[PDB]
């Protein structure tokens, strides 16, 4: 067994090394797609927040959007 | 250059300058822009 | 105690500030009220 | 060495305090001025 | 050690592949170089052929492979200033300016040697110098003069016009044996047709951009029939920020 | 070439609505591929 796996290894090396790569991938994938969707919709909602209700009321009066921001 | 105020002077007549905002996303007070646009412009830095 | 009074850098800082740095934020040096007039002085005059 | 690991310590300390300072465990990179500010109570409580 | 390897060779890293044979040629083809390079230092005249900005050793992108580029660089261009080299020497125009030797030979048919030679030698200078590899996106100010007379109601129509009259101006020139400038008349743009022999600065323009519509430009990569998609590769790779220094120079 | 092909298909529209667009929401981080466009258009590098 010992012979064997050794004479795969020193011979073709990147099987291994392959399948560790698959390894990892099916290890971490889903936290990473976790990460992307959070952030993405981080700057989604951010994005969008801009043509709201609010923002129509910083233009007529900024001091009282300031104020409210504040102590709000 | 308009009749708007800025943050700035808002805190300056409150007087907070520009240390007791911390915990808003908010960097640069003397822009005219809504806080939104504060986080677009500063979100890919964290 | 004679490098600071001196801006030595102005004129790139100056360029720097303008092009890559927004308005609101930017601090712009002035050669006229920098000691030599911002410039290295003629030769023979500046005592060394 | 011993003035590295108390140092090492307050450092750590003071840092977990800042980046998330009510404990939630998540990174926090716009914290209170009461956090950034403020003195831990740790050297406080050595001097005691 | 630069200057001990000859002119076209590339200095690098020994990767232990030469058999003894093509070792021995190698140096033997060295050894010629110094004796054409020993020759050329005599032959060498008052005019040269410019020093080109970018490299060359491949070819200029999505223009030229390094075998046309260098059939105009060091075939029909370097023949152009060995002769104007012969015929500026021993003649009232020894030693003057490139512009003093156009200008004073312009419109006559007893120098017209001298005046061909020195007006190829400005427009194959000029070509090098509007050729930018990657090309460039024109800049503002250029792109509203230019609007603000070829343009009819579109955002930049003008550069779209302005590579379509280069097109057309191309392809009405039928000799293929000339050259096609964007230039200010110093009251307004246009795009004018050199025939070969024949220059913008012996017609007093101030020249912006050059093509070179010569068959021989365009003969090894896009054949004879290849004219239009010659010029259009040509937009992609042009310079026209030099274009446009020109122009804001022209005006003041 | 790329930068002003670039510059030129974006044309007016802003950057940040790009980069939200070109990531639907389980492409990659929009704070990575921002960072990395901001560092290739200006202070230009090569593209990550």
């Amino acid at each position: 067994v010992e012979t064997f796996n050794r004479f795969f290894y020193r011979t073709m090396p990147m099987l291994n090394f392959y399948q560790n790569v698959l390894k990892h991938y099916s290890e971490t994938i889903q936290p990473l797609r976790q990460a992307a969707k959070s952030s993405t919709r981080g700057l989604a909602r951010a994005l969008e927040s801009e043509r709201s209700a609010a923002m129509e009321e910083f233009r007529r009066n900024s001091e009282r959007y300031w104020r409210n921001i504040i102590e709000g | 250059d308009t009749r708007r105020r800025t943050l700035e002077d808002v805190l300056k007549r409150l007087g907070k300058t520009t240390r007791d905002l911390g915990s808003i996303p908010i960097v640069n007070p003397r822009v005219d822009v809504g806080l939104p646009t504060h986080i677009k412009r500063n979100y890919q830095l964290h | 105690s004679w490098w600071e009074p001196l801006g030595y850098g102005w004129e790139q800082h100056n360029e720097e500030q303008k092009a890559l740095c927004d308005v609101t934020e930017q601090r712009l040096i002035d050669g006229s009220n920098l000691p030599f007039g911002g410039k290295l002085p003629p030769f023979g005059t500046s005592y060394g | 060495e011993g003035s590295l690991e108390y140092f090492e310590s307050q450092y750590r300390s003071a840092e977990r305090a800042v980046y998330d300072e009510e404990g939630r465990g998540v990174r926090n990179y716009w914290p209170s001025r009461d956090a950034v500010e403020g003195i831990a109570q740790e050297e406080e409580n050595d001097a005691q | 050690y630069h200057a001990y390897v000859p002119k076209g060779a590339s200095v690098q890293m020994g990767e232990t592949f030469m058999p003894s044979n093509i070792a021995t040629a190698v140096f033997r083809e060295t050894e010629a170089a110094a004796a054409r390079a020993d020759k050329t230092k005599e032959e060498t005249g008052f005019f040269s052929q410019p020093r080109l900005n970018y490299p060359v050793s491949s070819g200029i992108p999505a223009l030229f492979s390094k075998d046309q580029f260098d059939m105009q660089y060091s075939l029909f261009h370097r023949d152009v200033v060995e002769t104007l080299n012969r015929h500026t020497l021993g003649t009232p125009l020894e030693g003057h300016n490139l512009e003093t030797v156009i200008r004073k030979t312009s419109f006559d048919a007893t120098q017209a040697v001298a005046h061909t030679a020195a007006s190829e030698h400005f427009n194959y200078c000029f070509f090098y110098k509007s050729l930018r590899p990657w090309g460039t996106a024109p800049p503002p100010r250029l792109r509203e003069a230019l609007q603000l007379q070829y343009g009819t109601n579109g955002s930049a129509d003008a550069m779209d016009e302005v590579r379509r009259i280069v097109w057309v101006t191309a392809a009405s020139h039928q000799e293929r044996c000339g050259w096609v400038y964007l230039v200010w008349s110093g009251v307004h743009f246009d795009v004018v047709e050199f025939p070969h022999g024949s220059c913008p600065i012996a017609s007093d323009l101030i020249p912006l951009l050059a093509l070179n519509v010569h068959e021989s430009a365009y003969i090894l990569d896009y054949g004879t029939s290849g004219l239009k998609q010659y010029v259009e590769n040509y937009f992609k790779a042009c310079n026209w920020p030099l274009a446009e220094r020109y122009y804001l120079m022209a005006i003041g | 070439a790329l930068g002003r092909l670039f510059s030129e298909k974006l044309g007016d529209r802003d950057v940040h609505q790009w980069a939200v667009e070109s990531c639907a929401d389980g492409e990659a981080d929009v704070r990575q591929l921002l960072l990395s466009l901001h560092e290739w258009r200006e202070r230009g590098r090569p593209p990550s």
